C-alpha cells in the first residue's frame, strides 16, 4: 500500500500544480531534506486544493468507471485519473518520510509526470 | 606537541557549498544515527570539510611568511598550494629533479628551503624517485554536537531574485545554523627538520638557524583558525561565530584530549592526561582551558580568557 | 604469547579507499592497524631504506596479528567512501609474541589516527594480557579470513578483499586475499557468529579466530 | 581594514519578502540556535538578507560617485547591477571578451577603468576565461539580538482592503518589530588595485592617480548604510528606526570584533584589540564607539555623537 | 470499555471534521505529544458541535442498517452525512483524559479511527454525486 | 502543592463560568500575557461568585461520589451543576499571583482545567435533559 | 513589613465588613483611583470599628490554632466571627498611605486580602449553621 500512498500523494502534488500553474511546490517536495520541508508543501498543495474546491474548479468525478479529479485552469481544463489521498494517506506518508526522505522525491517525479503528460495531451 | 578541541556556536551561514542543481547550490551533509526508545533515526547534518580550514590556515601561513620574511615559493606567493606534485612547478621554480634514491634527502632540503608552506605544509612528488612529506599539522570534519536526544541543527532553503529593467534572475541559497565542534593536532617538534633516513647534506645549518622563526609563525598562524577566518561565501553571508569551550594541551608525546561531544569532556581529558603522563614517563604536560557555558572542569588548569592569551602562553 | 586490547573513540570516522569511483572499506583493513600500532615508534621518519628500495617504515611489524569490531551502528556513504560513527567507539585487538608487555602497552598509548590524516581517534583505555589457544567451536564477532568454515546461519557474511604486507612497497600491488565480515549493511553494526575454529586464542571473554 | 558591528531597534517594519501565498506577503525567517539557561533551543526569527544592504549601499556609491566626477559604467547609472556577468552587458558597455589565461589581466583593468561598482564590489565573467573578483565590502544577515533566552522580536499580519464602488480586493501583510543587530567589513587597503596576477598593462597609472578619491567616495558610501536606508516597501510602511549602540575598528592586520549579541560586547572587543595589536606586530589600531543605551563600555575609549562624526573622523 | 470510549471519541472528532470541512483539529489530536493539546482539542470540536446542536444542523438519530443503531446527522454546506455511533459522555471525556495522562497513544489511535470515519463518508457522498 | 492551588482556581473559574453562563472570563484568564489580565479576571469571578452567595445560589456542600467529597452547588437559570472540589483560599490566589508574576503559564494551565471541569458538567447535564 | 502592613490593613477591612454586614466600603477600598478615596474608606470602616469597640462588640483576642494567635472577635446580628491577624497601627497607617501615594495598587491588593478574608469566615459560620 506504500505504493499506492506514494501514488495518491503524487495525484495530490499534480492536481495542485495544474491548478496553480507552478511547479514550485513540487520542486520543493522533491528537494526536501526533511520533515519540515515535506510537511510544509502538504499543507501549501491542499490549501491551494482547498481554494479550487471552494471556487468548484476542483472535483471529484469518474471518467469500467474510473475515480478521477477535474481541474480548471485558466480557461484550460485536466483530467487527473485516480484518488486524493486521505487524511491517514498523509499520516502514514508522514511516517514514512520519517523514515524516508526518499519516498517524497518518488512522489515528486511520478506528480511531474502525470503533469507532464496531461499539459501535453 | 599541541593538541586541542574547540566547540563553536555559529547562526547563519553557507561556508560549504558542495555541488550545485538547477538553480541551487547545496550544502554537504553527512547522516547521523540518533537512537530512541522506538528505535534509531537517521538523520542528514552539515559538516565543514577539513580541506577549507587546510587551506585557509596555509593562506594565513603564507601571509605571516611574507611579513616576517622567510623563503616562499613562487606559485605559492599566488595562493595556488599546488606544491612540487608535477615536473612543471619544478621547471617554474628551477628546481633539478631527484635523480634517485640517494638524492632524495637533497631535493628534500633544497625544496624545504625554497618554500615554507612544503615545509609545514607536506608535500609529495610523483615520479620514478617518488618523495613524501606528511603534514605537521591536522584537521578533522566539522560537526555539530550529538549530545542529548536532540541534534542542535537545522538548515532551510532561502529565495533570491536579479533585478532587471528589462524582464526575459532567480536562484535557491541553503543556509544552515548549528552548534559545531573541532579537534586539531600540530607536532611543533618535527618543523624544519628533514625527514628521511641518509647522510646528512649542505644547508641544514640554515634550517638549523630558521627554526625558531618557521615554529614561531607556524604557531602564530593558528590564531586565525580560532578567530574563525574559514570557509566560502564570506562576502554576502558573514556568519556570526562565538566561542563556547576549548581545550589546548601541550606534551612531550602522543595524546588528544576527547572529543567535545558530551557535556563533560574536559574532566575526562583531564584524567586520561594523568594516566597518559604516568604510563609514558612524560615530563612535560600543561592544559589550558576556555569555559563560558559553565560546564564541568575539575582542577589542575590554568584558566584563561581569550585566545590572545592562549596564544602569547603557547609562544612563551 | 601475549595480547592487547585497545578502546579507541573516534572522533567523526575513519575512511580509506579501495585500490584499482572512490568505494572506501566498511572496517579497517589489518594493514592499516597495523600500521597505527607501528607509529608510535617511528613518529618524524616516513622513509627508511629496506636495503633495496624505501616502501615505507612500517616493515618491521609484518608478523603481528590483529583484528577489530566496533560497538555502536555506523552509516557508510558514497560522498570517496566514508563510514561516519561520530562519538563512537572501536575495539581493537593486537596478538603477538615478538616484544615484551611493556613494549606493547607503551605503543597501544601511542595512536592518534587510523586511515588518513582527519581520522582523528583518541584512547581511552587499553589492558594486556595471555592468551590461551584452542580448536574447539566459538562464537566471535571480530572478522576473520575467508578459509575459515561456518556452522551458523549464513546471514551476516560480507565478502571483501584484503592485501597482504607485500603492499608496504610503492609501486606494487598487494596480492589479493579474500575475507568475510559479520556485519549488517545498512545500519553498520556487529553481530557475532559460531565459527568451528582450528587456531583461536582466548582473549580475556572474547575469542579471536586466525585460522 | 575597517571592521564594525552595529545595533538597530525597529518597529512596525516590513523591509524584506518572499514568495507569497494567496492574498498574504510574507516575511523572511530562518532558524537559529541560541542557548537558554536550560539548554540549546532552536527558533525560527525574521531576518534580512545581506543583498538588500549590498543593494543599498551599490546604490549610494552610485550616487556618489557620478557627483564627484568618477567614471561610472553603462548599465549600472540606471541602478540595474548585472555588472559584466553575461555577453549582452559586455555588448552594451562595448568591450571585447578575453582571449586566453595570458590576456586576462588587461581584461580586469578596462572593467575597472568603466565602473567605480565594479571596482569596489567586484565581478564574474563566466566563460572562456573568467576572471574573477572578489568584493571589497562584506555583509551578512540581520539577526536581532539573542541576549538572554527571551528574543526580543514579533511577527504579526495585518489586514488591508481596497475601496471600491461595484464590488466583483483584501489582502494581507506580514509587520514585525524586533531589536536588530549586523556587522560589516571593508578593507580600503585593496581599492584600485588589480586583483589578478600578471605582468603590467598600460592605464594602471590612471587607475592609480584616482586612488584618493575612489576610496574616500567608497568610505562616504558608508553613511547611507549607517543611517538607515535600505529595504523594501518603503513607500507606505516607512520604518522608525533608531541606533543605539556601534563599534568601529580601524586596522592593519585581519580583525573581526565581537558580534552584538551580548550587553558587554564593547569591553571585549576593545581588550581583544588591545591585545591583537600586541601579538601580532601590528602598527596602528583604533577603536571608535557610539553608545545610546549607557552600558559598560571601560576606559580610554573615544566616544562620538552621532554617525556624521564618525564618517567624518573615518574619512580624515 | 478502552474501545468504546475511543471509539466515541473518534465518533466526536469525525463529527466535528465532517460538520467544519476542517481537518486541523484532528490533525492536531493525532500529533498531540501533551494532555494540553488533547483537552484543547476536546473543547474546541465540542464547541464546534455545540454550534451544530443550536442551528439544528447537527442532531441525535437513530437508522436501520434490520435493528436500529444510534446515529448523528450533520447537515455542512448543503451536505448530508450520517456518522453511526454514539456520541461521548462527560464521563467518557474525563476517562479519556485519564487514559492521555497515562500515554497519549489514545488520541492518535482515536485521530486514526475519527479519519477513518470521516474518509468512508465523504468518498460515498462523492460517488453519489457522481452517479 | 502548586498543582492544588492551580485546581482550586480553575473550580473557581469553572464556578464563576456556570452561574454566569459566560466563558469571557476563562477566555480573558487562559490568553493572559501579564500579571493585570489576570490579576483582573481573579477579582472579577469572584464578585460574580460573591453575588451567588448573597443571593444564596452559590453554596458549599460536601457530596458521597463513598466518602464524602467537598463541592460546590451552583444554581443558574434553573440549571443546578455541581463542582467537585474546594474553592482557593486567600492564601491560594497570593500563591497563584507569585507564580504568575514567575510564569504566565500557570494561568493557562488553570483555565484549561476550569474549561474541562465546566464542558464535562455541562454535557452531563444536557444528557440527563434528554432522557 | 509592606506585606505586613497590608495584611493588617486587610484585617481591619474584614473586621469592618463582618461587623457592619456591607461590601460598600471594601468595594470602594478595592476600586480607588486617588489617595482621597482609600483615606476616606480608612476613616469609615475605623469609625465602624469604633462604634463595635464602645459597644463591646468587637474585642481582641489571643485563639490557639498549638501556640496563641492574635485575634479579634467580631459579633454582629447574632453572628459570632473571628479574625486572625493584627489591627493595624497609626504608624501602619500612615505607611499604607505614604504607599498609596507612591502607587493605589496596595488598596486593590489589601481589599483582595480583606474579601478572602471575610468570604472564608462567612463560609466557615454558614456550614456550621447547616450542621
Amino acid at each position: 500500500e506504500k505504493e499506492n500512498i506514494i501514488g495518491r500523494i503524487a495525484n495530490l502534488l499534480a492536481v495542485g500544480f495544474l491548478y496553480s500553474e507552478s511547479p514550485t511546490l513540487v520542486d520543493r517536495f522533491a528537494n526536501a531534506l526533511s520533515k519540515e520541508a515535506v510537511t510544509k508543501v502538504l499543507y501549501d498543495v491542499q490549501r491551494i486544493v482547498q481554494m479550487g474546491i471552494d471556487r468548484s474548479e476542483i472535483a471529484t468525478t469518474t471518467i469500467k468507471d474510473y475515480p478521477a479529479v477535474n481541474v480548471n485552469s485558466s480557461g484550460a481544463k485536466y483530467t487527473v485519473v485516480g484518488y486524493l489521498p486521505t487524511s491517514q494517506d498523509i499520516e502514514d506518508f508522514l511516517r514514512m518520510i520519517e523514515e524516508d526522505v526518499y519516498y517524497a522525491r518518488k512522489a515528486g517525479a511520478l506528480a511531474m509526470s502525470i503533469a507532464n503528460r496531461i499539459k501535453l495531451g | 606537541m599541541i593538541s586541542g578541541s574547540v566547540r563553536f556556536l555559529v547562526n547563519l551561514e553557507s561556508l560549504n557549498g558542495v555541488e550545485s542543481i538547477g538553480n541551487l547550490t547545496k550544502h554537504r551533509t553527512a547522516p547521523v544515527v540518533l537512537k530512541t526508545s522506538t528505535g534509531y533515526l537517521v538523520r542528514y547534518v552539515p559538516v565543514i570539510s577539513g580541506e577549507a580550514l587546510a587551506h585557509a590556515y596555509q593562506a594565513s601561513l603564507v601571509d605571516i611568511a611574507k611579513k616576517e620574511g622567510l623563503p616562499v615559493g613562487s606559485l605559492s606567493s599566488q595562493y595556488e598550494f599546488i606544491k612540487f606534485s608535477t615536473d612543471e612547478a619544478l621547471k617554474i621554480e628551477g628546481i633539478k629533479e631527484p635523480k634517485d634514491y640517494n638524492d632524495a634527502r637533497r631535493f628534500e632540503v633544497e625544496v624545504m628551503l625554497k618554500d615554507v608552506i612544503a615545509d609545514v605544509g607536506g608535500f609529495m612528488y610523483a615520479g620514478g624517485a617518488p618523495v613524501r612529506r606528511t603534514s605537521r599539522i591536522k584537521l578533522g570534519y566539522m560537526i555539530p554536537a550529538l549530545r542529548g536526544d536532540e541534534i542542535p541543527a537545522q538548515l532551510e532553503a532561502q529565495f533570491h531574485v536579479r533585478f532587471s529593467n528589462k524582464p526575459v534572475a532567480i536562484f535557491n541559497v541553503e543556509v544552515s545554523s548549528a552548534l559545531y565542534t573541532f579537534s586539531f593536532e600540530l607536532d611543533e617538534d618535527l618543523i624544519a627538520v628533514p625527514s628521511t633516513f641518509g647522510e646528512k647534506v649542505k644547508g641544514e645549518e640554515e634550517l638549523e638557524r630558521q627554526k625558531a622563526k618557521r615554529v614561531k609563525s607556524a604557531i602564530k598562524a593558528l590564531y586565525s583558525l580560532l578567530s574563525g577566518n574559514f570557509g566560502g561565501k564570506r562576502s554576502r553571508f558573514l556568519p556570526s561565530m562565538k566561542l563556547m569551550s576549548l581545550v589546548v594541551t601541550k606534551t612531550d608525546f602522543p595524546f588528544m584530549p576527547e572529543p567535545a561531544h558530551d557535556d563533560d569532556y574536559i574532566k575526562t581529558t583531564i584524567m586520561r592526561l594523568g594516566k597518559a603522563k604516568g604510563v609514558l614517563n612524560g615530563n612535560l604536560a600543561k592544559a589550558y582551558v576556555i569555559n563560558n557555558e559553565g560546564i564541568e572542569v575539575g582542577e589542575g588548569v590554568t584558566v584563561l580568557s581569550t585566545v590572545e592569551d592562549l596564544v602569547v602562553k603557547l609562544e612563551e | 604469547m601475549i595480547y592487547s586490547k585497545v578502546f579507541l573513540k573516534l572522533h567523526w570516522g575513519f575512511s580509506v579507499v579501495k585500490p584499482l569511483a572512490k568505494p572506501g572499506f566498511y572496517l579497517p583493513p589489518p594493514t592499516t592497524l597495523i600500521g597505527a600500532l607501528s607509529y608510535g615508534k617511528f613518529r618524524g621518519v616516513d622513509n627508511i631504506n629496506l636495503g633495496n628500495v624505501y616502501g615505507s617504515p612500517a616493515y618491521n611489524f609484518r608478523n603481528i596479528m590483529a583484528t577489530a569490531r566496533l560497538e555502536s551502528e555506523g552509516v557508510y556513504t558514497e560522498d570517496t567512501g566514508k563510514v561516519y560513527i561520530p562519538n563512537g567507539r572501536l575495539v581493537v585487538v593486537y596478538v603477538t609474541d615478538s616484544i615484551s608487555k611493556e613494549e606493547l602497552e607503551k605503543l597501544c598509548w601511542s595512536i592518534t589516527r587510523i586511515g588518513c590524516k582527519e581520522c582523528l581517534a583518541s584512547v581511552e583505555n587499553v589492558e594486556v594480557g595471555e592468551a590461551k589457544k584452542v580448536s574447539g567451536r566459538v562464537k566471535t564477532r571480530y572478522y576473520f579470513r575467508d578459509t575459515v568454515k561456518v556452522v551458523g546461519r549464513k546471514e551476516f557474511l560480507e565478502y571483501v578483499t584484503f592485501w597482504e604486507e607485500n603492499g608496504y612497497i610503492w609501486g606494487k600491488e598487494g596480492s589479493p586475499v579474500r575475507y568475510i565480515l559479520p556485519i549488517t549493511t545498512y545500519p553498520l553494526a556487529s553481530k557475532e557468529v559460531e565459527v568451528e575454529a582450528k587456531e583461536a586464542y582466548e582473549v580475556g571473554g572474547e575469542y579471536v579466530v586466525f585460522s
